[PDB]
DNA sequence: GTAGATCATGGA
DNA sequence: CATGATCTAC
């Protein structure tokens, strides 16, 4: 695997961990009822990602979501690489990678 | 004694056409020997000694009499006026395939009225599925193959010529006189034995009809002729192959690619695991240059080399994909070919992926979903081809991911729409195909595909193959991903 | 015996039409011995074709060229009037792209001195003393030669596709060509065997002789 | 002493549908074939460029035997007996007579034929061809057939290689008009109504030498499809450094001069001692001065 | 002599949808393809500009063989036999009678190339929907538009014209181009020139084809390309045969060392009418009109 | 008497 | 259009 591929996979894992954290926060906040929705959360995330229209808004949303995720150990291990990848890459490609991470997400059993 | 005519496959001066001609002569001699067991019955006491790769002819008396007897018995005309080649088992072949062969010979070899005298247009109405369709073919009264014996022998001494014989395009395909003002000199010249071989050429070679998919089959009947000229390895092998090809139905000879005809010539061949299978052939395309063209013209020659894997894959494709449909309208049998197979056969011949040109040949060049509808009929063939793929299972994993996403996307609206309001799979699949066709570059297509995957909900196949599918989407060209999405739509099981 | 001469050839486009391919421009996969002999005669500026009968040539394909078809409004002598539309016919011509090959020249069987090998060596030694006309080409006059040079047995030191004289071979390449008809054209059957061999095998040598 | 002028010329970037192939339905297929690395590039036949040069010579005096009738769109012959000593066309491009095909020798005595002193390889696109088509619906509510056609185009640069044996010319002074025509090429046969593609050169590598071989046939390539930078090929530079292709015999001009000069170590490279001019006119003037000095045209 | 008028003309900035191709399902796709440095640009066919020039010639009152009925949206031929000597359109654009004395075809003096968007196509789309709650299959739809400037290259063989005086109406039509076939109802894009680079020379070579470039990938800047400027500096392009007019004149005049560059001694006019008048005077003098 | 040019000759 | 029978001129 090339270094670009490695950074892309690390970004996918970072986004997946951020979604894990956000969904855990929703679970804790919405413990009431039979079960907090999971498909609705994914639809919300997809709609909010598709809402972004330019680089600034999308990157603001991405940083906000990543921080809301929590510790994000894969971002712990890769400050410079992932930070440079987010800052440099076109926002459309980052959105594509984020949606791929959304699609390839496994909820915790 | 001394053979008056000796022909061998090992001769260094022979070309492919010469060897095909010796094979045709071998088949004709076998059939004649079965018909005339005793040499005294045959005119001029002509006798032959046939081996695996050699033909020797012995006869007594004048050479002209023996050659005339052999040639007249070889090329015949029945009562209906069809070309009757005794090299082929004419009892076993039916009337329709005989008409097909006669029309192919008349359109490829006897392109010119200078080499055949035409009779009346015989019309026959053979019943098929309680419908009598009137075949109309041009009956013949004579063709140059019958009376080439005069050209083979001297006029005065009535003996075999000791010099080269000037031949024409009806003997050797493509042997055209480029400059008509030099007709006496600039003419291809061959030895008399090779002239006889070129005479017997048409027996072995087989004829296929090429269907252009841009034009509708109903709106114009096919006219392009494909000539499959095999590369001879042995007289017995090629003879058995031709006599086995005699089994094929006439509807199988209509193809939409040269590679399909090349593979169809070898489709019936038995594959031996212990023997290294290798065969080669040439497909010659004859097509009218313009609408008012009087005769067909040689446009392209394609050389096809097939190995064991190619033959096995083509046999599986033939077994599993839909066969040629026989649409029967008024006094016309419109044979609707399968574009899928053709494509797959051409891709196999070219040595590229079997899905190499599926998109721009299936969706872009489709008028009213005529080609698109056949995908769901060939779904089983698609599934078999994907399962038995020689390599690249990662893209099959991608097929599974895309099929799961399609299931989710369709199920969303199908739950939204109640009974009666539920639309069929056709409309949603058409909308999905249109949206896929919308994409013009890598960024737009990947964005749409990723959004579709997300809207498909949880994807277990993507989850189990995160890294592999992610790398495949990121790295692979978007056109290949679009083609594979199309064929995953085709093989989608509701 | 003097080591055979080796020439490295690189032609971007070639057309070795088949002897019997007159309705369509079908091409041979490998340059025929007759075409190579004519090219060498042009290189040494020898107009007489019978001068260097007996030279032996061996061709090694450095790579397999790709076959492509191009449309062409080729002319012909069909009508007496030059401006008649019948004189122009559209027909396909098959070309080979990026042809690289090594040619072995052996001139042991020549009876006329200096031999073709010596003439080629002298022409490459002193290019200013070569008296010839036109531009060097392989095939059609418009298909100029990119690189022709003296090389060794290991110029690419790779694997070589030799042309072996096999009586069961596919290709029927002519070593003598009759440009009027086909009476004097002489043929030989070849095969392309993949052999890194730097040197040519015994069956890879073809002697150019008169049809007589 | 033979004198040959070899040259590789690169054309400007633009949309081209020049040569075309046999039509297929509504599609007018650009003719194409395989090239370097097995990719498919769009071609322009050599006969097309030879026709363009013929028409250039006809358009500016220069008495020619093969006159192209613009009104009737037919080719006419002023003299049935070709005379290379009088006509520029026969002298440069050669000719073939009826008796040339029914005999083995070149004489039958008036000459039976003449190999043209000029030979040019076919032009190929510097960038691999990607399927690009155009719609062709004709205006009007009456939508019959012969409407909605598709034309294949190619937005790249074309490069071709030519060579002239200046000694073979009957009149040595005829090489100068041919050079002028190569630089001032009017139009290579194509859909100039829809895709006007000027074939005037924008980068040259010429070679005026007495050697029968020139290893400079196709020196321009950048590949990386959908681009127009068109750098000099690495193998051409390597062959220049090796020792063959004498730099003093090379003539480089056009926009490639800027890229050559911007290269590091170029001041000490063997390519530096070649005649390099940014202005194509200046390089052509110097080359023609050298040619006239060598051929005795003064 | 043999005089040619080569020219690259740049259009104004605006929203454009003039080049719809075969639509894919619901959305109307505008014609596009690859261009400079690998990005997709939107192309306007040259047949559109030729039709616009024909319509200009018809509207101005010149004798034109192919008359276009605006109310009927059909094309009618005044004479079934094309006569380039009498009709402007046959003389200029040529003809080709392909059906089973007078010539059947003409090469045409005017040669035009496809119009290319100066800015790469971003992917903008616009939703359209019929008003009303009664909605059917044809209710909502999408149309692709592009906010850019279009540049195109044309060439005229003045000597090829049957009547030499017909070149002036063609220039007037180029500078006064009517609507170029598109979607004028919702995307009214004026195709009148706003930056010209013309060349009136007797030499056949032209180095001005597509000489405009963008300063930013998504911007309305339209600066002159560096290659064209360099070719002017080196002396390849004769400044006395160069005609530059439009808004690019200001940017050229603000260039450093402009007064010392050979580009200075070229015919440069901020007003396009003055440049056209001077060029037409030169053309009339050269052609002896 | 023989070679070059010309003309006929082909559908469902 | 390709090719041979025929017309025709030397």
């Amino acid at each position: 695997n090339s270094e670009e591929d490695k950074q892309y996979l690390i970004f996918i894992k970072v986004f997946q961990q951020a979604m894990k954290g956000n969904f855990a926060k929703i679970y804790a906040k919405t413990e009431e009822g039979k079960d907090p929705p999971i498909k609705k959360k994914v639809e919300r995330l997809r709609a909010e990602l598709n809402y972004c229209y330019d680089e600034l808004s999308f990157k603001e949303y991405l940083s906000d979501f990543l921080v809301r995720g929590g510790l994000n150990k894969y971002f712990n291990e890769h400050q410079e690489e992932i930070a440079l990848l987010i800052k440099k890459s076109p926002w459309q490609e980052i959105r594509i990678w984020s949606l791929l991470a959304i699609a390839s997400y496994k909820p915790k059993d | 004694t001394q053979p008056k005519i000796s022909l061998s496959l090992h001769a260094a001066d022979t070309t492919i056409m010469h060897r095909v001609g010796m094979t045709g002569l071998y088949m004709t001699l076998k059939r004649l020997e079965k018909q005339y067991p005793l040499s005294r019955q045959r005119g001029g006491h002509i006798s032959w000694f046939l081996t695996a790769d050699t033909i020797e002819l012995f006869w007594e008396g004048s050479d002209f009499i023996a050659l005339s007897w052999l040639i007249n018995e070889s090329f015949q005309l029945d009562d209906t006026g069809l070309i009757h080649l005794v090299g082929l088992d004419n009892d076993r072949i039916d009337l329709r395939q005989k008409i097909h062969i006669h029309e192919g010979i008349c359109g490829v070899f006897l392109r010119l009225n200078k080499f055949y005298q035409a009779g009346e247009i015989i019309n026959t109405e053979l019943r098929f599925e309680e419908k009598q369709v009137e075949y109309q073919y041009k009956s013949l009264t004579w063709y140059a193959h019958q009376t080439f014996a005069e050209k083979l022998c001297e006029a005065d001494t009535q003996q075999l010529r000791h010099d080269y014989i000037q031949i024409t395009s009806w003997l050797y395909l493509g042997g055209i006189v480029r400059h008509a003002r030099t007709q006496n000199t600039t003419k291809l010249e061959e030895k008399p034995e090779y002239a006889l071989a070129l005479l017997f050429v048409p027996v072995v070679c087989h004829y296929c009809l090429l269907h252009i998919p841009s034009e509708d089959l109903k709106e114009r009947k096919p006219h392009r002729y494909l000539v499959v000229i095999p590369e001879i390895k042995d007289f017995e092998d090629a003879s058995q192959r031709r006599w086995r090809l005699q089994q094929l139905e006439t509807k199988q000879f209509h193809v939409s690619s040269l590679g399909e005809a090349g593979l169809l010539y070898y489709s019936l061949d038995d594959i031996q695991p212990e023997v290294a299978y290798y065969q080669a052939c040439q497909v010659w395309l004859y097509e009218k240059t313009n609408k008012a063209s009087r005769q067909r013209t040689l446009m392209s020659i394609e050389e096809i080399k097939i190995d064991k894997n190619i033959l096995i894959t083509y046999q599986q494709v033939q077994k599993y994909f839909k066969t040629n449909y026989q649409i029967i309208k008024y006094k016309q049998i419109f044979i609707k070919v399968n574009p899928i197979r053709s494509l797959i056969a051409d891709n196999l011949v070219k040595g590229i992926h079997w899905w190499s040109n599926f998109w721009e040949k299936l969706v872009i060049e489709d008028s009213k979903e005529y080609l698109f509808n056949q995908l769901f009929s060939n779904r089983e063939g698609f599934i078999i081809m994907a399962e038995n793929s020689e390599e690249d299972k990662q893209y099959l994993i991608f097929i599974k991911v895309f099929q799961q996403a399609m299931k989710g996307n369709f199920a969303k609206i199908y739950a939204k729409t109640e009974e009666g309001k539920d639309p069929p799979i056709k409309k949603k699949v058409e909308r999905l195909r249109a949206e896929l066709n919308y994409c013009y570059d890598e960024l737009s297509f990947k964005e749409y595909l990723s959004d579709f995957l997300v809207r498909g909900g949880l994807n277990k196949y993507f989850n189990e193959h995160q890294e592999e599918i992610a790398l495949l989407i990121k790295k692979s060209p978007w056109q290949e991903i679009r083609i594979w999405s199309l064929l995953a739509i085709a093989s989608y099981k509701p | 015996m003097i080591a055979p001469l080796i020439l490295y050839l690189d032609v971007p486009f070639t057309t070795f039409r088949e002897s019997h391919a007159r309705e369509m421009g079908k091409t041979y996969p490998v340059p025929p011995p007759a075409t190579v002999y004519g090219m060498l005669l042009s290189l040494v500026g020898e107009t007489n074709v019978y001068r260097h009968c007996g030279v032996e040539l061996a061709i090694a394909m450095l790579s397999s060229p790709k076959k492509s078809r191009i449309l062409r409004q080729m002319r012909r002598f069909k009508n007496a009037d030059f401006s008649h539309p019948e004189n122009v016919i559209p027909c396909y011509q098959e070309i080979l792209s990026n042809l690289k090959c090594l040619i072995w020249v052996r001139s042991d069987e020549e009876k006329i001195q200096p031999s073709l090998r010596e003439r080629i060596q002298l022409a490459f030694d002193h290019p200013e003393l070569v008296r010839r006309f036109g531009c060097l080409f392989l095939g059609e006059s418009d298909q100029l030669i990119k690189t022709i040079k003296l090389a060794r047995e290991d110029y690419l030191e790779g694997v070589r596709q030799w042309a072996i004289r096999d009586n069961r071979g596919r290709l029927t390449l002519p070593y003598w060509v009759d440009h009027v008809g086909s009476r004097n054209t002489r043929f030989l059957r070849y095969r392309i065997e993949e052999m890194d061999r730097l040197s040519p095998p015994d069956l890879a040598w073809t002697m150019v002789q008169s049809p007589i | 002493p033979n004198y040959y002028l070899y040259g590789t010329v690169l054309t400007r970037y633009g949309l081209a549908s020049l040569n075309h192939d046999i039509r297929r339905g509504n599609k007018t297929i650009l003719q194409k074939g395989y090239w370097n690395n097995g990719k498919i590039h769009s071609f322009v036949g050599s006969s097309a460029i030879r026709w363009a040069l013929r028409f250039y010579l006809q358009k500016q005096g220069y008495l020619v035997n093969r006159v192209w009738d613009e009104e009737e769109h037919i080719n006419r012959l002023t003299s049935e007996d070709f005379d290379p000593e009088k006509f520029y066309d026969d002298d440069i491009f050669g000719f073939a007579l009826l008796e040339s095909a029914e005999t083995e020798e070149d004489t039958s005595s008036t000459p039976n034929q003449r190999m043209g002193a000029l030979g040019m390889n076919m032009a190929v696109s510097l960038t691999p061809y990607d399927g690009a088509v155009k719609l062709g619906a004709k205006s009007g509510r009456e939508k019959d057939s012969t409407s909605l056609h598709f034309t294949e185009y190619h937005a790249t640069r074309y490069q071709y290689y030519f060579g002239i044996d200046a000694t073979h010319l009957k009149d040595f002074s005829r090489i100068l008009p041919m050079i002028d025509g190569i630089m001032n090429l009017p139009k290579v046969g194509g859909s100039s109504n829809i895709f006007n593609y000027p074939f005037c050169p924008d980068s040259l590598v010429f070679q005026w030498t007495n050697h029968f071989a020139s290893y400079i046939s196709y020196c321009f390539e950048y590949c990386d499809p959908k681009s127009k930078e068109a750098k000099l090929s690495q193998e051409f530079i390597d062959e220049v450094e090796c020792g063959q292709i004498d730099p003093s015999k090379l003539w480089i001009g056009g926009t490639i001069v800027k890229d050559l000069q911007q290269l590091d170590n170029f001041e000490s490279s063997p390519l530096n001692k070649a005649h390099i001019y940014r202005n194509r006119n200046e390089m052509i003037e110097a080359l023609k001065t050298v040619i006239k000095r060598d051929l005795g045209l003064e």
